[PDB]
């Protein structure tokens, strides 16, 4: 019946991805509280929605600096994907809209803040504490693959955790609907599957050994392949060899062997029996895969709640104006957001 | 130790995509 599940997800993201949603809101009907993140690739406000008093998480895209970067296309993918999808782990996008200077996202706010923060403070996640992320990862990678999505950027930086302990993936900036093969370098150095890495034609693999990596981070503490610069990453990455703390078990050291697997031919996910391989495997064998979905499942761990507006759980940024120039910039290659 | 090399990298904070 996931197969009759999915069946329906998909003529419910066809009709949206047909049909996309467009300029359902504007920046005055929000206000400004706190920059939650910043980046080359744009920065996210914690804003209030003054007509419901709800708190969301606005990402804010210069249209100029989206260009000189070449993401023009790829922001495109991420508006469009996003307000066609539906999943329980899925960051909401609730509105977007744009104005003359920038692209707006404002997207439903986790107030636990980042696995990243948690994981590095922890130091670990018990097997346990990690299985139970990485089984809504696995649902969520099943979702997007079968809507033809590649997602692109798994890392625990991009993975919020909600008011019930459980995973929301946000960051869509790489996702992309493709039937087939892609080309792009894109993702984060410690997170490259070997073959983007090899400038090969690439499809949805590259999730799941990044499921691999994420798995054995949260597991570890650090990452399978780490050094001080990219370069130093890929060689490691590439050259077939990994090590496993002694602590782990080893049903997750086999899972790993299997998603961290240079041959596709060989990488679970990608064989015949597609998700299920991993579904299957002895590593999960106490997940009950529906209740994880139904979040009927106890979270192991649950973030120090102390209003919907608190930002504690959160690094403190910069804050920086959010300037509206008086002559529209980049009209047409934003035309459809 | 693996951890302490770890914590001693550059790369503990968060990190950036990448692109062409
Ligand atoms: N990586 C997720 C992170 C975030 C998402 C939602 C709420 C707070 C933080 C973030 C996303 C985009 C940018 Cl430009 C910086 C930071």
């Amino acid at each position: 019946s996931v197969k009759e599940f999915l069946a329906k997800a998909k003529e419910d993201f066809l009709k949206k991805w047909e049909n996309p949603a467009q300029n359902t809101a504007h920046l005055d009907q929000f206000e400004r509280i706190k920059t939650l993140g910043t980046g080359s690739f744009g920065r996210v406000m914690l804003v209030k929605h003054m007509e419901t008093g709800n708190h969301y998480a606005m990402k804010i895209l210069d249209k100029q600096k989206v260009v000189k970067l070449k993401q023009i296309e790829h922001t495109l993918n991420e508006k469009r994907i996003l307000q066609a999808v539906n999943f329980p782990f899925l960051t909401k996008l609730e509105f977007s809209f744009k104005d003359n200077s920038n692209l707006y996202m404002v997207m439903e706010y986790a107030p636990g803040g980042e696995m990243f923060s948690h994981l590095r403070r922890i130091g670990r996640f018990s097997e346990p504490h990690a299985r139970f992320y990485a089984a809504q990862i696995v649902l969520t990678f099943e979702y997007l693959h079968s809507l033809d999505l590649i997602y692109r950027d798994l890392k625990p930086e991009n993975l919020m955790i909600d008011q019930q302990g459980y995973i929301k993936v946000t960051d869509f900036g790489f996702a992309k609907r493709v039937k087939g093969r892609t080309w792009t370098l894109c993702g984060t150095p410690e997170y490259l599957a070997p073959e983007i890495i090899l400038s090969k034609g690439y499809n949805k693999a590259v999730d799941w050994w990044a499921l691999g990596v994420l798995i054995y981070e949260m597991a570890a503490g650090y990452p399978p392949f780490f050094a001080d610069q990219p370069i130093q990453i890929y060689e490691k990455i590439v050259s077939g060899k990994v090590r496993f703390p002694s602590h782990f078990s080893s049903d997750l050291k086999d899972l790993l062997r299997n998603l961290l697997q240079v041959d596709l031919t060989k990488r679970f996910g990608n064989l015949k029996n597609g998700v299920n391989d991993i579904k299957n495997h002895k590593w999960f064998a106490t997940t009950d895969w529906i209740a994880i979905y139904q979040r009927k499942v106890e979270a192991p761990f649950i973030p120090k709640f102390k209003g919907p507006g608190d930002t504690s759980n959160f690094d403190d940024y910069e804050e920086e104006e959010i300037r509206v120039s008086i002559n529209e910039k980049c009209g047409k290659e934003f035309s459809e957001f | 130790t693996t951890y302490a090399d770890f914590i001693a990298s550059g790369r503990t904070g968060r990190r950036n995509a990448i692109h062409d």
